DNA sequence: CTGTGAGGAAAGGTAAACGGCTAGGCTAGATTC
DNA sequence: GAATCTAGCCTAGCCGTTTACCTTTCCTCACAG
């Protein structure tokens, strides 16, 4: 994507790895123009080990966006395969009442498994709460 | 004068003025013999029959032990009522022996439908009829001599069967079918006179000519076809099959003339494709339907909604004029007082005899809704079939008895009655439920499932007749018999299975479960016959195994699928690069013939103008609903 | 070194719905001898 | 009058094809015994 407002243009630096887990970026602002990728790479300790999306790279936003970001969201990905099908669903619950999701690089346009659609949707506005483990 | 005897005003008005004295004379004797007032009123079209029945009745019962009052009244009210009975009192004894073993019902039917002349004609020439060179079974003789105009078809058959069967060349059953209708002598003579001319100049096959001449009113469709085929095929741009279909019904001459007169007017002023006109004019009373459509299309399409497609749908059945007039008369009162949508009324009226169904619905909606507790949707579903009036009248009478004396829910009764011929199914269930439940060990649910289909009465009778023999001598569980008998045409499937199981299981190496799977669908008899005919051809000429043939045939319309596979395997495998497994996969679902034709028609386009490989279109077509996806999801959106 | 949770998508599978044909009966009016 | 020929209108039974509503799979960028 190349469209967004606020004190920043719309582009991300890419890291070609092909190995490892994932590299991602984020662009969020609450009251200042401060923003960074927040060194999000893969899954670590999260208070939701039961939801598979909680260890995927996109789903990690829930933590620190439910806490801080009622605003929209911007992401870019370094895995050129496509957005997992587990996060096409299952992602809408784990945000506040309204938020936005963004696009993946054009390289990840060769999906082989179920789901995995390119140029992911905005992923706006579901109303239920993430469920407590156990 | 007849009021003292106890006749109502309407009954007195029905009787002709000059025959009331005869009723006042022979009323006491008839009442003593056990006749009702309605029977006496009906037995007055023939005044001379009253004295014959009153004086000679014990002899009638002695000669015809099983005869009832209704049969005697029906026989003795026609144009030859007295003389037919007086000949039945003298020929019945000789007609019951050889060569024709005739029962009471056949004698009564032949008398009532043919008269004294037919009775004596059958009595005289029985030896010549049953013997060489004719060799006619008694059933064929009864069928021929049971029409108004008999004693003339028999002599014509005797004189013309060898000539027609030797020179022109026709199967004797074809001649019998031609001669088994009113005015069959004229039909036979006209066929003999006009068959070569129609088969040589106009290029018609003999089967079509026989089909035209196998209807009451022949000798008029053949000459009209001969006169009007070229002008219809040239000026109006039609096809010979359409003309044959138009002329292959009762009064086809009138239909042909009306089509010639009114095709341009309907195709220009109103707006209607010629196919719709042909569909309208392809039923009995076609000219009436055409003229009524021309008269009533604008008013119904403007003042009552009712798009022209619905009007054409209504008018495309036998008696389509009465249905249109009844719809025009009863749409407002039915949609304004009983709370019914116009689509429901159209669905009710789009069947044979829809006027009676509409009248019965108007008469019986409130009583059924407020005395038995039925939703209007249930009544509409009951009344939306052929003969729905009888179904409604039978439900109104037999609902409480079946719901109390047999422990059946109203939903089951509604499901039984919501089918063609549902009047007979309810009576058969009432008669045969205890016997089937006690003497054979069947639950009521199985009986209801057997009876909840078209022709369920025959299915129940066949199940009762054939359950022990199939269960004991062939090693079949009762569940398999129920599964076979559940579908439409269960009697035919059961008979075909009983006839064809051993040779299929022995000469072809098929297991009984495969036969059960083949015969457990609509039209399973045709599938069984086609499999028996085509298994060795498909397994040797082409590379196939019996499992693939069984999979193809284990579906609705398996005969068509098998024939289409046989026709289209080399064409698809030698021009489009498809392996036989893929062709089998395409054809192993419902509507497989259409799927194969669509794939053949649409593969080049989807391969040269959309960027799709063959395996992808095969995968789309391999699932149920292949024509819809290939024809309107991948070929119209782009 | 091979087998585990939440959440709406597509996809097999049986039944219900929607068309069209064939065989047989009964009544009223017209036509021929 | 005595027999026979023509048109319409109603009930049952059988054979093919398309559509609406349930239920059994498939999906990782994680990890444990
Ligand atoms: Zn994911």
């Amino acid at each position: 994507g190349s469209y967004a407002l606020g004190p920043y243009q719309i582009s991300a630096p890419q890291l070609p790895a092909y190995n490892g887990q994932t590299v991602g970026t984020f662009y969020y602002v609450n009251d200042a123009g401060g923003l960074e990728s927040k060194v999000f790479i893969s899954g670590g300790p999260t208070p939701y080990p039961n939801y598979v999306s909680a260890g995927h790279v996109a789903g990690q936003s829930a933590l620190f966006m439910r806490d801080n970001g009622i605003s929209e969201g911007l992401v870019f990905h370094n895995n050129p395969k496509g957005t997992c099908g587990f996060c096409v669903n299952m992602i809408e619950t784990l945000l506040p009442e309204n938020a936005k999701m963004t696009v993946v690089p054009p390289e990840g346009a060769i999906p082989v498994k179920r789901g995995a659609t390119g140029e992911t949707k905005v992923f706006i506005g579901n109303s239920n709460s993430p469920k407590s483990p156990t | 004068d007849l009021r003292t005897l106890g006749y109502s005003q309407q009954q007195q008005e029905k009787i002709k003025p000059k025959v009331r004295s005869t009723v006042a004379q022979h009323h006491e004797a008839l009442v003593g013999h056990g006749f009702t007032h309605a029977h006496i009123v009906a037995l007055s079209q023939h005044p001379a029959a009253l004295g014959t029945v009153a004086v000679k009745y014990q002899d009638m019962i002695a000669a015809l032990p099983e005869a009832t009052h209704e049969a005697i009244v029906g026989v003795g009210k026609q144009w030859s009522g007295a003389r037919a009975l007086e000949a039945l009192l003298t020929v019945a004894g000789e007609l019951r022996g050889p060569p024709l073993q005739l029962d009471t019902g056949q004698l009564l039917k032949i008398a009532k439908r043919g008269g004294v002349t037919a009775v004596e004609a059958v009595h005289a020439w029985r030896n010549a009829l049953t013997g060489a060179p004719l060799n006619l079974t008694p059933e064929q003789v009864v069928a021929i001599a049971s029409h108004d105009g008999g004693k003339q078809a028999l002599e014509t058959v005797q004189r013309l069967l060898p000539v027609l069967c030797q020179a022109h060349g026709l199967t004797p059953e074809q001649v019998v079918a031609i001669a088994s209708n009113g005015g069959g002598k004229q039909a036979l003579e006209t066929v003999q006179r006009l068959l070569p001319v129609l088969c040589q100049a106009h290029g018609l096959t003999p089967e079509q000519v026989v089909a035209i001449a196998s209807n009451i009113g022949g000798k008029q469709a053949l000459e009209t076809v001969q006169r009007l085929l070229p002008v219809l095929c040239q000026a109006h741009g039609l096809t010979p099959e359409q003309v044959v279909a138009i002329a292959s019904n009762n009064g086809g001459k009138q239909a042909l003339e009306t089509v010639q007169r009114l095709l341009p007017v309907l195709c220009q002023a109103h707006g209607l494709t010629p196919e719709q006109v042909v569909a309208i004019a392809s039923h009995d009373g076609g000219k009436q339907a055409l003229e009524t459509v021309q008269r009533l299309l604008p008013v119904l399409c403007q003042a009552h909604g009712l798009t022209p497609e619905q009007v054409v749908a209504i008018a495309s059945h036998d008696g389509g004029k009465q249905a249109l007039e009844t719809v025009q008369r009863l749409l407002p009162v039915l949609c304004q007082a009983h709370g019914l949508t116009p689509e429901q009324v159209v669905a009710i009226a789009s069947n044979g005899g829809g006027k009676q169904a509409l009248e019965t619905v108007q008469r019986l909606l409130p009583v059924l809704c407020q005395a038995h507790g039925l939703t209007p949707e249930q009544v509409v579903a009951i009344a939306s079939n052929i003969g729905g009036k009888q179904a409604l009248e039978t439900v109104q009478r037999l609902l409480p008895v079946l719901c109390q004396a047999h422990g059946l829910t109203p939903e089951q009764v509604v499901a039984i009655a919501s089918n063609n011929g549902g009047k007979q199914a309810l009576e058969t269930v009432q008669r045969l439920l205890p016997v089937l439940c006690q003497a054979h060990g069947l639950t009521p649910e199985q009986v209801v499932a057997i009876a909840s289909h078209d022709g369920g009465k025959q299915a129940l009778e066949t199940v009762q007749r054939l359950l022990p023999v199939l269960c004991q001598a062939h090693g079949l569980t009762p569940e398999q018999v129920v599964a076979i008998a559940s579908h439409d045409g269960g009697k035919q499937a059961l008979e075909t299975v009983q006839r064809l199981l051993p040779v299929l299981c022995q000469a072809h190496g098929l297991t009984p479960e495969q036969v059960v799977a083949i015969a457990s669908n609509n039209g399973g008899k045709q599938a069984l016959e086609t499999v028996q005919r085509l298994l060795p051809v498909l397994c040797q000429a082409h590379g196939l195994t019996p499992e693939q043939v069984v999979a193809i045939a284990s579906n609705g319309g398996g005969k068509q699928a098998l024939e289409t596979v046989q026709r289209l395997l080399p064409v698809l495998c030698q021009a489009h690069g498809l392996t036989p497994e893929q062709v089998v996969a395409i054809a192993s679902n419902g509507g497989g013939k259409q799927a194969l034709e669509t794939v053949q028609r649409l593969l080049p386009v989807l391969c040269q103008a959309h960027g799709l490989t063959p395996e992808q279109v095969v995968a789309i077509a391999s699932n149920g609903g292949g024509k819809q996806a290939l024809e309107s999801i991948v070929a119209q959106l782009s």
